[PDB]
């Protein structure tokens, strides 16, 4: 039998698929550690490594990306887990070797793959604390494309009054996702700042990992693939909204939390996100 | 419960993980090159230590 994690629920994705949208046809770039390939709770349509050493985007030596692209996309099925938009179309784009480490060269060479090949979304569950022209310039450029750009805010936690968020998730360009709890609690981790955006379940979140497991990791990686996943189930029920569109969709919709500074807008509500008309609920 | 280690900036990679481990001896440690970009998963057994070309501590080491 297949398992719904408690974070896909906790989004309202079920109300889009009993709607009947899971994210078909909308392509969604995991730009990470890769994927593997071979888990049956997984269908990847396509990729390309950025890692010199690590040529193929379909072995994760890492687990992250395979863990991050089940959230986004595990099959709905009966067996495992089920993703947010368990019917997009998944492509692994490699730009970390198995320590979990990539050059910013690898990074953006990743993103302008993307855009070459017409990614709807992208998911970026990774980060660092300084950013780079050149990175800005490939968000930007992401973004002016079309691609919705979702990241890590960071796990960095507090730092008195300093925003502690990364980058790339730092650029106004890209939407920066926080991590909570069940109880839709901050995670001690999760990064603070006026470029938080919003939030998403971001502990003890149970996905796919490498050589057909299953199991639990915390991070605000774990809550930016909720936000992507979000993304495509938006855009499989109004394929003609623009990645503005739908980044406001899923910012005005938010079910408001605390302070912004720690919870950005709040947890997204991807139920109200894909209606006409917005609110807070 | 110490988590971070601001006092080990600017110190060698070698005495970084020898002090680290003898406050937390089941860590989990992986030397980064600084400057890169990395996962987003939080880990509580791990700490990263970012170094330097020279492979001095340049970030302040932290459990995560
Ligand atoms: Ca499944
Ligand atoms: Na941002």
């Amino acid at each position: 039998a297949q398992s719904v994690p408690y974070g896909v629920s906790q989004i309202k994705a079920p109300a889009l698929h009993s709607q009947g949208y899971t994210g078909s046809n909308v392509k969604v770039a995991v730009i990470d550690s890769g994927i593997d390939s071979s888990h049956p709770d997984l269908k990847v349509a396509g990729g390309a490594s950025m890692v010199p050493s690590e040529t193929n985007p379909f072995q994760d030596n890492n687990s992250h990306g395979t863990h991050v692209a089940g959230t986004v996309a595990a099959l709905n099925n009966s067996i495992g887990v089920l993703g947010v938009a368990p019917s997009a179309s998944l492509y692994a784009v490699k730009v970390l070797g198995a320590d979990g480490s990539g050059q910013y060269s690898w990074i953006i060479n990743g993103i302008e793959w993307a855009i070459a090949n017409n990614m709807d979304v992208i998911n970026m569950s990774l980060g660092g604390p300084s950013g780079s022209a050149a990175l800005k310039a490939a968000v930007d450029k992401a973004v002016a494309s079309g691609v919705v750009v979702v990241a890590a805010a960071g796990n960095e936690g507090t730092s008195g009054s300093s925003s502690t968020v990364g980058y790339p998730g730092k650029y106004p360009s890209v939407i920066a996702v926080g991590a909570v709890d069940s109880s839709n609690q901050r995670a001690s981790f999760s990064s603070v700042g006026p470029e938080l955006d919003v939030m998403a379940p971001g502990v003890s979140i149970q996905s796919t990992l490498p050589g057909n497991k299953y199991g639990a990791y915390n991070g605000t990686s774990m809550a930016s693939p909720h936000v992507a996943g979000a993304a495509a189930l938006i855009l499989s029920k109004h394929p003609n909204w623009t990645n503005t569109q739908v980044r406001s969709s899923l910012e005005n919709t938010t079910t408001k939390l605390g302070d912004s500074f720690y919870y950005g807008k709040g947890l997204i509500n991807v139920q109200a996100a894909a209606q006409h008309h917005h609110h807070h609920h | 419960m110490k988590t971070e280690w601001p006092e080990l900036v600017g110190k060698s990679v070698e005495e970084a993980k020898k002090v680290i481990l003898q406050d937390k001896p089941a860590a989990q440690i992986i030397v980064l090159p600084v400057g890169t970009i990395v996962t987003m998963e939080y880990a509580i057994d791990r700490v990263r230590l970012f170094v330097d070309r020279l492979d001095n501590i340049a970030q302040v080491p932290r459990v995560g």
